[PDB]
RNA sequence: AGGGAACCCACUA
């Protein structure tokens, strides 16, 4: 069969022979950020990271070589009714109006889990690592954190919260008033979550060695990343509730509004032919056959079908104002299309510096948002803040809010 | 007798799955 | 992993009628005729049927902690 | 002096939906009683969930999210009930919530099925809808596996939540044949007519009446089980009433304190 | 992370005022009614029920920010009246329209229910 | 002889109504009769305007000579 | 002025880039003023040529009163002069224009205006301006 | 895990839709990428261009 | 403290800075209970 | 050794002398919003509340400032220091005893940014000066930087994942250069 | 302080029914994080019920 | 009230 020539990623897009190209390589390289559920047995294992979806679909629309990449047993996405329109405003320049009402019911929620990792090792007749609760009185450098949530084994419970600033290993190495120091493990600033699993072992030096778990549900947000299986990205640029969604005659609210000008410059006419055939495929009771090259399916077929249960042909819909109640005086197209949710949410990618912590050598902020370090202001910034001449402000930017110094 | 060109398009599955069936996907690993 | 309670689209409740859906698919319904039977009739409540992936079938083949 | 006179037909009045048609009224007044039967109508959902042990193979926020969703029957007892915000109990009392708990362990051999029909309330008309059909499942439990939790269900309209929604599906519509033009077809006759269509097979659109407003509006609100759907429409009217006379009281003491 | 609580949408907060009126010099006879914790549901109401009325001249509502709940509504009058008298007439019908609405719901339920 | 242009540039502005703004905000005694203001930036460009501002600029030549224009003497375009 | 612009311009390309946009300020004038061109106006042609003149006085970019820097001023606005008495021709004024007297004194002045709004900053970086504004079109190609 | 069944996967909570074709080096599951290169025992002529030798014909 | 073994299941007394292994099978890993705090969700 | 440390665009001179990591910045996702103004932006509430301006107080503000201050760190429209005239800055987020948190004319205060304060906001590659324009912040709250749909085409940016930087001035002065000199209207026409 | 780590119940406001563990505490404001949400929220001590 | 460096890899726009 010709569709043998596309691999594990390129053989979930549906249609993708009437997608431009680059579209095809862009959903290759996003169907491996998409989350799902991604092995069955992630209850057991401590990933570093791990991202799985609550309801994962399995698409309305398939490629048949989707039958043997397992994607309808982990799958990654939902099938989300979607209307391409302009409203409000807010899913231009590739942005996604969503539902806030389904957002509600659990549409796109998903858990992320963390794993962290302490060895209790002893290194030396000196220098002994202790799994323990520290305490003031004893332990020097306690990082003026809450401590009481950690167990008599100084290891946290699975079921307690955890907010950035919270222990959730305590260490302390013996120190050669203060007999030990603390050495504890936190989480990541600006994180929070449940502890979800304590795994206490001994690795290969036979020392004591802690896994444990925090899961957090990530709930959709604005600037939480979606993309559909044909290159169409976009954050989340505002949700609506059901009421200020527009609406159809039956009352169907789109979960998910994509802008009209995403598809023309790209040409993902494959994406609206997914749309067609998902309205298809969900009236009649299939699963679309979306294989690539197949002259059984052309868009006068589906057309045809979806004019036999009752609705426009092209996929239109007379949508009304969720806010006046008035007709919308163009028709949308609306139907199930099969949407990703993309890793890159905006919680983990917020990050803002005030003063912090600096570099031991050159004593400017750090590398990184993971260890509240500030942005480079690099050199093409201060070239475009020479072109503006303003040089007190590239005076403060390259010397008062990096490294001040007499 | 032969493969008529209406059954051909699940003759291909067919031997598609059987394919998928034994090889698997990570077979050459 | 399981069925959703509740449409994402509309809110109808379609987490009593999975195990219904399968029993009628067993009895040789037509996936059409057995969202018909279940009374789904907005194509937003049949992709929640039509489109599910019961994974805690798959979650439960695992022996629990404790 | 300006009001409307709007009369109301119901043709169709089903345990599940009802259908109506309001004539004489207003676009904007159709509209906002159609919102305010998605966001305005309050009903008793859950919102609170201690979980004292839970085995299963869903966790813990995947279990409450999926409780908070469950419909409660909510007829005759929302309208008495307080909001707990209002309610001037310490953490919960019977005049603002309502408890519910659930304990299934699994011990025979093959998957416990925890359904809405385990959840157990203390107040004999607060029941899930589904227990008073099939149950709405919550866990499937394995063998040893348990789930033992304590849930409180308050008083809430969908604007906050959308489990507090009370509607499957209102359907709004007006003007079927497009005699307003309030849509325009690029080709008219390859669209489906309406439920309520007037027009004959041969004609595509009525013909465009250019002193004509919206007039009679077409309903069909299903209801998810927590009220009957005439009771959706009668809390949504009752409620919309109630925030007009909330802002005019605000608006007079405000009028009268310039 | 920074999500507002879902109660902002219809709560005051301790010292928000639910209805304030600024009577905007630009042009006679007009105001500007900021309603707190209102949307669509009660602007566009209030918005055509002023348009109803003969001598109101301008009503229209707008939510400036979806991210704020916030309506502003500014109504303009003939001179022989006011736009808080307009905007209390306006709730005033509105309130008897939904009054009516209600008891002829209720002799159609009470009606279909027996047949 | 003062060979340099009337007008004040974009550049000689923002420095003017940035320094005038912090020795405002450092208590200096403001030119102009403020009426409800606070914010020195809104003072400082208040001043610029009513042509009040007591600072010099001297704007330097590149053969290493120097020009003192008064904020007073320059024709203020914003 | 014209055997100058052949001169300069040697493939009778007459788009050029200049300060003030003459056509549209005329056109501004006689917005403002309402002026009506079915009627004879009240603007004398010595105006027109005075007015040009005393105008292309003051469009000042190079300042001096020896040779050179006067020379170097005629250099320095050479096409906005030359553009200036094309457009602000004594006959264009009275055959297609049709300003009145107030209104070509409007007209003078926010060309005056606008020119002296259009000189270069001392202070700006026009090197950095340079250096970007050919390097980020080269990103397109 | 080769040869056993779905069950004995999860007896051994494994999943059975996991492929292998990994290492656990360290408990880190490490994959091999394959590599690419040109093929041995092949005579391939080539033309060096702006050198002193016009053709060249490596194995 | 108390652990569970990861594949026999059984409660075990662990002290501190003693081997983590099983009473029963000798499987060297081990899962802490549940959390006996008030563990509370909005039901959302 | 040394000349490795001297040399190449992560060396001294080039990575750490003409650019640098630099406080007071800020980076998150990019959402549009068609109600903001061509020179706002939209700042998350978690952002606004850890970048901090330095007010100088004034009898003006003698009495906001130490409103801003008797909130603490806590609350968002409220200070995290105040820096005495002798240098020492009081941590707001300790909150101390009440003899500190008296506010002299001179004391500066490290209020929290608020509503209309300015900003330098910014898309990497800057690759001609309006890459790099002002912006008054609002406050709006979930958690992306909002920008209007306008401002898009100097930045060169979309919706589908940019991420930029946000600069506070730190000064009086810079603040009203970049008010007078950079701001999102004085851009609009360029001179390339 | 004693209030700091201590397991806390909001019994008046908005968050009512809201369980959560002090943060950091002042003589008429504490920030709890909230065990419901993923949130740390400013409340005023009156409004607070330990646990 | 804050004790890591270096390299590699993957990724984002
Ligand atoms: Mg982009
Ligand atoms: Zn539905
Ligand atoms: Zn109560
Ligand atoms: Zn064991």
């Amino acid at each position: 069969h010709p569709s043998m020539i596309l691999g594990v990623c390129a053989s979930i897009i549906p249609f993708p022979d009437h997608n431009q190209s680059p579209r095809n390589t862009y959903q290759s390289a996003m169907g491996k950020q998409a989350m799902g559920v991604y092995i069955t047995n992630f209850h057991v294992r401590m990933d570093t990271l791990a991202h799985v979806l609550y309801y994962p679909q399995k698409p309305l629309v398939t490629t048949r070589s989707m039958e043997y990449l397992r994607f309808r047993e982990l799958p990654a996405g939902i099938n989300s009714i979607v209307a391409i329109a302009s409203y409000t405003g807010y899913n231009q320049e590739d942005s996604v109006i969503m539902n806030r009402s389904a957002v509600d019911r659990g549409f796109f929620r998903s858990v992320f889990y963390r794993s962290y990792k302490e060895q209790e090792s002893k290194k030396g007749f000196d220098q002994e690592e202790v799994f323990e609760k520290p305490t003031r009185e004893t332990c020097q450098g306690m990082r003026h954190a809450i401590y009481d949530k950690l167990d008599d084994d100084g290891l946290i419970a699975p079921g307690v919260r955890v907010s950035g600033d919270d222990v959730i290993i305590g260490k302390t190495v013996t120190l050669p008033r203060y007999t030990k120091r603390d050495c504890s493990t936190f989480l990541r600033t600006s994180e929070t979550g449940i502890v979800d699993q304590v795994m206490v072992t001994l690795n290969q030096e036979g020392y004591k060695f802690c896994k444990i778990r925090v899961r957090s549900v990530r709930i959709p947000q604005i600037g939480d990343k979606f993309a559909s299986r044909h290159g169409q990205k976009g954050t989340c640029g505002i949700q609506y509730r059901q009421e200020d969604m527009p609406f159809t005659c039956e009352g169907i609210t789109p979960d998910i509004i994509i802008n009209p000008h995403a598809i023309p410059s790209r040409m993902t006419i494959g994406h609206l032919i997914e749309c067609l055939q998902g309205k298809v495929s969900a009236n009649k009771g299939e699963i679309g056959d979306a294989t690539p090259f197949n002259d059984a399916v052309n868009v006068q077929k589906i057309s045809n079908l979806l004019s036999d249960y009752g609705y426009h042909l092209r996929g239109n819909e007379v949508l009304y104002n969720g806010f006046t109640g008035r007709k919308i005086t163009s028709q949308i197209f609306i139907g199930p299309t099969y949407y990703q949710r993309l890793k890159h949410m905006v919680d983990d990618k917020i990050h803002s510096r005030a003063r912090g912590p600096i570099q031991i050598l050159n004593r400017q902020p750090m590398e990184g948002r993971s260890r509240d370090g500030g942005l480079r202001f690099g050199e093409m910034e201060r070239d475009c803040q020479i072109a503006h001449g303003a040089a007190q402000f590239l005076r403060e930017r390259l010397f008062e809010a990096s490294d001040p110094y007499q | 007798d032969e493969i008529t060109p209406d059954l051909w398009q699940e003759a291909c599955w067919i031997v598609i799955s059987s394919y998928f069936d034994e090889k698997g996907l990570v077979r050459q690993q | 992993m399981i069925i959703p309670v509740r449409c994402f689209t509309c809110g109808k409740i379609v987490g009593n009628k999975w195990e219904a859906y399968l029993g009628l698919l067993q009895a040789e319904y037509t996936e059409g005729d057995a969202l018909d039977a279940l009374g789904l009739k907005r194509y937003c409540c049949r992709r929640m049927l039509l489109a599910h992936v019961d994974l805690i079938e798959k979650l439960l083949n695992y022996a629990p902690l404790e | 002096p300006y009001a409307n006179q709007p009369t109301v037909r119901i043709t169709e009045l089903t345990d599940e939906n009802v259908k109506f048609i309001i004539e004489n009224t207003d676009l904007a007044v159709a509209n906002s009683i159609r919102r305010v039967f998605i966001a305005e109508v309050p009903i008793i959902a859950i919102d609170w969930v201690q979980i004292d042990a839970n085995s299963s193979v869903l966790h813990d926020e995947f279990i409450a999210h999926r409780l908070g969703l469950i419909p409660l029957t909510s007829d005759d007892i929302v309208d008495k009930l307080q909001y707990s915000r209002d309610c001037t109990c310490e953490e919960f009392c019977p005049e603002c919530s309502v408890e519910f708990t659930l304990d299934v362990r699994c011990n025979e051999d093959q998957t416990r099925h925890v359904t809405s029909r385990d959840l157990i309330s203390n107040s004999p008309r607060v029941i899930p809808v589904t227990s008073r059909q099939d149950d709405i499942l919550i866990v499937k439990l394995r063998k040893g596996q348990e789930l033992r939790l304590r849930a409180y269900a308050k008083k809430g309209f969908g604007k906050e939540h959308a489990k507090w929604n009370p509607t499957a599906g209102v359907a709004f519509e007006y003007d079927p044949d497009n005699a307003l033009r309030h849509t325009v077809y690029p080709k008219p006759e390859e669209w489906p007519k309406s439920e309520y269509s007037e027009l004959d097979e041969d004609e595509s659109q009525a013909p465009y009446d250019p002193n004509g407003k919206p007039e009679r509006f077409y309903y069909n609100v299903e209801s998810c089980g927590s009220l009957r759907p005439e009771t959706i429409v009668l809390s949504a009217l009752s409620g919309l009433k109630k925030k007009l006379s909330d802002l005019q009281t605000q608006l007079s003491h405000e009028i009268q304190s310039d | 992370m920074n999500a507002p609580p879902a109660f902002e949408s219809f709560l005051l907060f301790e010292g928000e005022k639910k209805i304030t009126i600024n009577k905007d010099t630009k042009v006679p006879n007009a105001c500007l009614f900021t309603i707190n914790k209102e949307d669509h549901t009660l602007g566009n109401i209030i918005k055509s029920q002023l348009l109803k009325d003969p001598q109101v001249l301008f009503a229209g509502y707008k939510v400036p920010h979806p991210l704020e709940h916030k309506i502003i509504i500014r109504v303009q009058t003939t001179p022989d009246y006011s736009p808080q008298e307009a905007f209390t007439n306006a709730i005033t019908d509105l309130i008897s329209e939904l009054s009516l609405l209600e008891e002829r719901f209720r002799v159609a339920i009470k009606d279909k229910q027996e047949g | 002889k003062r060979i340099t242009t009337p007008y004040m540039t974009k550049y000689e502005r923002a420095r003017v109504l940035g320094t005038r703004a912090l020795q405002i905000a450092m208590c200096a005694p403001v030119m102009v009769e403020l009426e409800g203001e606070t914010d020195p930036l809104l003072i400082a460009m208040k001043e610029l305007k009513a042509r009040k501002i007591p600072i010099i600029i001297r704007r330097y030549l590149p053969d290493g000579s120097y020009e003192d224009w008064g904020v007073d003497e320059l024709i203020i375009s914003d | 002025d014209r055997e100058v612009l052949r001169v300069i311009f040697p493939t009778g390309d007459s788009k050029v880039v200049l300060p003030c946009n003459l056509l549209r300020m005329i056109w501004n004038a006689q917005k403002i003023f309402h002026i009506n061109p079915r009627l004879p106006s009240d603007l004398h042609p010595i105006k027109v040529v005075e007015g040009v003149k005393e105008l292309s006085k003051k469009l000042v970019i190079v300042n001096g009163d020896d040779p050179l820097s006067r020379q170097a001023q005629e250099n320095a606005t050479l096409l906005f002069n030359i553009h200036l008495r094309s457009t602000l021709c004594s006959r264009r004024m009275a055959e297609e224009f049709r300003l009145s007297g107030e209104a070509f004194d409007w007209l003078l002045g926010e060309i005056e205006s606008k020119f002296n709004q259009a000189i270069a900053h001392p202070g700006e970086m026009v090197g950095a301006l340079a250096a970007q504004s050919l390097g980020e079109p080269a990103t397109q190609m | 895990l080769n040869g056993l069944t779905d069950r004995d996967l999860c007896e051994l909570n494994e999943c059975p839709l996991d492929p292998g074709g990994y290492f656990i080096i360290n408990g880190s599951e490490k994959v091999l990428i394959a590599q690419e290169k040109m093929a041995t025992n092949t005579v391939y002529v080539f033309a060096k261009k702006d050198s002193k030798y016009a053709y060249t014909g490596e194995c | 403290m108390i652990y569970i073994c990861g594949e026999c299941h059984t409660e075990n007394e662990i002290k501190s800075r003693d081997p983590i292994r099983c009473r029963e099978c000798g499987y060297r890993i081990m899962y802490k209970k549940r959390t006996k705090r008030l563990v509370v969700f909005d039901a959302r | 050794s040394l000349k490795q440390r001297l040399k190449g665009k992560e060396g001294r001179v080039r990575g750490n002398l003409m650019g640098k990591r630099v406080d007071f910045s800020a980076r998150t996702v990019i959402t549009p919003d068609p109600n903001l103004s061509i020179d706002q932006v939209g700042v998350p509430r978690s952002i606004a509340a850890n970048m901090t301006f330095a007010e100088i107080v004034t009898p003006f503000n003698i009495d906001r400032l130490q409103e801003l201050v008797r909130r603490g760190n806590s609350q968002y429209p409220g200070a995290k220091y105040i820096i005495r005239d002798n240098g020492d800055r009081i941590d707001l987020r300790f909150h101390p005893k009440p003899s500190d948190l008296h506010l002299q004319t001179g004391y500066k205060v490290e209020r929290h940014m608020c509503d209309g304060d300015i900003v330098i906001f910014n898309r990497q590659p800057t690759l001609h000066k309006m890459s790099m324009m002002g912006h008054r912040v609002r406050i709006l709250p979930w958690s992306t930087f909002r920008l209007n749909l306008s401002v898009t085409t100097p930045y060169n940016a979309d919706f589908d994942g940019d991420e930029m930087n946000l600069h506070l001035p730190q000064s009086l002065e810079t603040r009203a250069e970049i008010q007078e000199l950079a701001m999102v209207p004085r851009m609009i026409v360029t001179p390339q | 302080n004693e209030l700091i780590g201590q397991t806390v119940r909001i019994s008046q406001g908005p968050y009512k029914g809201y369980i959560g563990v002090v943060k950091d505490a002042t003589e008429s404001t504490a920030r709890v994080e909230l065990h419901s949400t993923c949130q740390t929220i400013s409340v005023d001590r009156q409004r607070l019920t330990t646990v």
